RNA sequence: AGGACCGAACCGACUAAUGUUGAAAAAUUAGCGGAUGACUUGUGGCUGGGGGUGAAAGGCCAAUCAAACCGGGAGAUAGCU
RNA sequence: GCUCGCCGGAAGACCAAGGGUUCCUGUCCAACGUUAAUCGGGGCAGGGUGAGUCGACCCCUAAGGCGAGGCCGAAAGGCGUAGUCGAUGGGAAACAGGUUAAUAUUCCUGUACUUGGUGUUACUGCGAAGGGGGGACGGAGAAGGCUAUGUUGGCCGGGCGACGGUUGUCCCGGUUUAAGCGUGUAGGCUGGUUUUCCAGGCAAAUCCGGAAAAUCAAGGCUGAGGCGUGAUGACGAGGCACUACGGUGCUGAAGCAACAAAUGCCCUGCUUCCAGGAAAAGCCUCUAAGCAUCAGGUAACAUCAAAUCGUACCCCAAACCGACACAGGUGGUCAGGUAGAGAAUACCAAGGCGCUUGAGAGAACUCGGGUGAAGGAACUAGGCAAAAUGGUGCCGUAACUUCGGGAGAAGGCACGCUGAUAUGUAGGUGAGGUCCCUCGCGGAUGGAGCUGAAAUCAGUCGAAGAUACCAGCUGGCUGCAACUGUUUAUUAAAAACACAGCACUGUGCAAACACGAAAGUGGACGUAUACGGUGUGACGCCUGCCCGGUGCCGGAAGGUUAAU
């Protein structure tokens, strides 16, 4: 059966890589939690 | 020509075809033509604004002169042909100094036959004048509502307008709808009436002819449920409410016009 | 014309192995590891100044470090690049 | 010619049996329907939660849907256990 | 290692996506592997990915995204112009052979090609952010011409048979060779050339478009394949010699023809239909400002350059998505033989596998199958399940019908093999020869050779000739829905939804309507033969009565009635 979940590399980075993060204030947002929490990987980037 | 179908399939049975043997068989003039892309029914916000639009073919934007501003210069007629963005059929024409146009196909208009645009034209079919050249008593069609901002009245398969009366700056006209509505003289008409009448006596025969025409499926209100539509709900077929729109407004018989900046201009509602 | 100090940092090593011996000895061809950013034309630049040779052409491959476990802590090796540089008919090193 | 016919690929899911701490959180086997079309499929795109999308089943919207998920108001309130 | 079995439109091969070292070699067997394990996609170490031509990057745009100014919005922000990004699409160029344990159109051998920079020489109107051409496009169908490929023959090498026979009309194997360059064929399209003029192509234009002459009628464009060359080469059955017995090294025959033949190519063609079928750049061409015997252009020759990143490996799967070495899911490419209409099906080839617990035993019962006396739906809610029917040709075929259908209605007959007709027919293909010949990839004639149904007659074996696999059960009455479609992913596929058709109604365009504090946007680059909403639902015959209620439309004498 088909899954839910079909990886496309270039479609994970335009939905939440870095430059997709930083294009928002809400993105942004997103980045500046991650940083607060010590994430060690912002992003799906790396 | 109208042809119908015989039924050697069920989907054949009912087709009625409106099959025309002078258009143009070719490809269309390739400097007169642009892409339009489809739209769903979905405006810039994405969401769908207009229901029941989606997918049918592929179609070029020709490119159709409703301006038919190239006064004092005449055209001859090349070829009638089929356009996918209207129903009227169109006609390249060529002008004598070597442009191309396309312009609305009038009735009774042929390869050959000369056009010609301005005050000095002569009243007979394709040319287009402002309607204040044009003998009161006229059928005309593609017909200006502001001088100059090119043809807006009677550009469907068969319609047409005529002049009534003229007082003054204004003519009268009596459009398709019955409507009697008063324009400016100056602005252009084009006389005759639209070709291709025989457009409304096509009968599709089939689910599938409107798709191909991008036309999506209507659900029915009452086919519904509450959440979706007023008219949803009920056990069984029920209605017991005063037909509405999917946003409940009334929507048999409420008048919807609202337009006070135009009102002085209609002589005569429809009725 | 690349600079001597640049041509002195592209050359890290001679790359032993056997492909790397077939390579000389077949095709007149060493195997060195060079700087991950050094080009072609800097490695053909290099070897012919710094070990007095002509070359013929270079190839390069980027090899990608392997990830490994030094007590149940993954890491993982460097990627480096790799050039075969051909020597002309007659040159040795 | 055809939303034509029979029939593989392909798309589907009518019947039965199995399975039901499964081989599988929906399948397998044997049959079954469509199979040039209102067909089917790859890649990318757009629509966002009282919102979307819906040939309309309250269907679907990441194994979640008569109001998604995550975090917060938050130790809601609980004459109940 | 020898046998056996299984897949073979795959369970083989090559990829994209995704993964990321799983690849190869050595070594180890704790854990992992549903068992053991000396083995492994497991541990450890080492090795391994080579590009001007493949792909990315790059140039170009689609949907769409972002968006200087801008417009709009309490703030955040929204939309959008110029722009700028964005492939799933357009845009230069490489092939064969060889090679590693592991890469190869990347290394090597041989033979090529593309674009650009410099220079030299000759000749010369070059010049774009602009103009024009081109790029550049649908569905279906039909044939011709081809090739991939196969088959047979010839050729070459080998064989003479474990058991009757086998020196032959006998057996086995091989019989391969690219891009490029040259040639220009089946086919497809199109009249050509010169001159003069011109309200068009924002300006200009010698270009494009248009007009009028004159003259000539064959000129051009396009194009598979074939042939030649590439190739005195490569490859080559096999033999011979070492072996570190796994494999290396050496040499090398034939290397032709006929027939069949694609879903591939000619073909972005041709015919036809309506639902009328991207864009932009590269490319070609035209000029503008500008530049002037300069720059620049064209040609030839020489030389230089063509970076960077990807390249291992899996990829219908033990490596991806499913927590698993999970009967699931996953797009593209390749397409051998016999039978067959076939990519169905059966058996095979190349190749790949026997599915990571086995060994016994031969109870009940369960699962999946086979057969069954007599009966034949008595079973059951219900013929559920099973059984059955099943091909081709010919004959034959009812009601009813919208004249298409119903229909494969129903039902009947034939069917293998052998021989003859005919040492292989009708048909297809077509060599040599002969003649003509704008003398060629030509035409006519000619039929060798090759291939080859179908039928009839006669005979013949079996219980049975559509022998397996494969492959309709049929008929009668009736409800519902006209029909093909659609639906509750995962208990409902239906009479439900949709549907063509019908009607009412709104809507005069800055349309109604919808999304949206708004700007805007969709409706539509549409305009009443149009568009929205609602109900009904092919077609046929039709669609009655009631306007009090509630809506809607219209009215305006009077009553009542807001802010003020
Ligand atoms: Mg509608
Ligand atoms: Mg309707
Ligand atoms: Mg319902
Ligand atoms: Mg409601
Ligand atoms: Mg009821
Ligand atoms: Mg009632
Ligand atoms: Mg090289
Ligand atoms: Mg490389
Ligand atoms: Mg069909
Ligand atoms: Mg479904
Ligand atoms: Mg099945
Ligand atoms: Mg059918
Ligand atoms: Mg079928
Ligand atoms: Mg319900
Ligand atoms: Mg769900
Ligand atoms: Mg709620
Ligand atoms: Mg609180
Ligand atoms: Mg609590
Ligand atoms: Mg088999
Ligand atoms: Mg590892
Ligand atoms: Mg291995
Ligand atoms: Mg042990
Ligand atoms: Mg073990
Ligand atoms: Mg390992
Ligand atoms: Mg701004
Ligand atoms: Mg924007
Ligand atoms: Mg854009
Ligand atoms: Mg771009
Ligand atoms: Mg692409
Ligand atoms: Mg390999
Ligand atoms: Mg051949
Ligand atoms: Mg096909
Ligand atoms: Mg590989
Ligand atoms: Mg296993
Ligand atoms: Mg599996
Ligand atoms: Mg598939
Ligand atoms: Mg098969
Ligand atoms: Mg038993
Ligand atoms: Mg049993
Ligand atoms: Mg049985
Ligand atoms: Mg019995
Ligand atoms: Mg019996
Ligand atoms: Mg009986
Ligand atoms: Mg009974
Ligand atoms: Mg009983
Ligand atoms: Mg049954
Ligand atoms: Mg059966
Ligand atoms: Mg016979
Ligand atoms: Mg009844
Ligand atoms: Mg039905
Ligand atoms: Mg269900
Ligand atoms: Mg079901
Ligand atoms: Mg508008
Ligand atoms: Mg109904």
């Amino acid at each position: 059966m088909k899954r839910t979940f079909q990886p496309s590399v270039l479609k994970r980075n335009r939905s939440h890589g870095f430059r997709a993060r930083m294009a928002t204030k809400n993105g942004r947002q997103v980045l500046a939690r991650r940083r607060a929490k010590g994430r060690a990987r912002l992003t799906v980037s790396k | 020509a109208v042809v119908k179908c015989k039924p050697t399939s069920p989907g054949r049975r009912h087709v009625v075809k409106v099959v025309n043997p002078e258009l143009h068989k070719g490809k269309p003039f390739a400097p007169l033509l642009e892409k339009n892309s489809k739209s769903g029914g979905r405006n810039n916000n994405g969401r769908i604004t207009t229901r029941h639009i989606g997918g049918g073919h592929k179609q070029a934007y020709r490119i159709v002169d409703f301006k038919r501003n190239k006064d004092g210069i005449p055209a001859v007629v090349e070829r009638l042909e089929y356009d996918p963005n209207r129903s009227a059929n169109i006609a390249l024409v060529l002008y004598k100094d070597g442009e191309r146009r396309y312009i609305l196909a009038p009735k009774g208009l042929k390869a050959g036959d000369q056009i010609q645009s301005g005050v000095d034209a002569a009243i007979k079919p394709g040319n287009t004048l402002p309607m204040r050249n044009i003998p009161v008593g006229s059928t005309v069609h593609n017909v200006e509502m502001k001088p100059g901002k090119g043809g807006q009245l009677a550009r469907s398969a068969g319609t047409y307008v005529q002049i009534v009366a003229r007082d003054g700056a204004y003519v009268t006209l009596r459009l398709r709808s019955g409507e009697m509505r008063k324009v400016e003289a100056d602005c252009r008409a084009t006389l005759g009436e639209v070709g291709n009448a025989e457009h409304m006596l096509r009968v599709l025969g089939k689910a599938g002819a409107a798709r191909w025409r991008g036309v999506r499926p209507t659900v029915r209100g009452t086919a519904m449920n509450p959440v979706d539509h007023p008219h949803g709900g009920g056990e069984g077929r029920n209605f017991g409410k005063h037909p509405v729109t999917p946003w409940g407004v009334q929507t048999k018989g409420k008048k919807t016009r609202s337009n006070k900046r135009t009102d002085k201009f209609i002589v005569r509602r429809r009725s | 014309m690349i600079r001597e100090e640049r041509l002195l940092k592209v050359l890290r090593a001679p790359h032993v192995s056997e492909k790397a011996s077939t390579a000389m000895e077949k095709s007149n061809t060493i195997v060195l590891k060079v700087a991950k950013d050094a080009t072609k034309a800097e490695i053909k630049a290099a070897v012919q100044k710094l070990f007095e040779v002509e070359v013929e052409v270079v190839n390069t491959l980027v090899v990608k470090g392997k990830v490994k476990r030094h007590g149940q802590r993954i890491g993982r090796r460097s990627d480096w690049k790799k050039a075969y540089v051909t020597l002309k008919e007659g040159q040795n090193l």
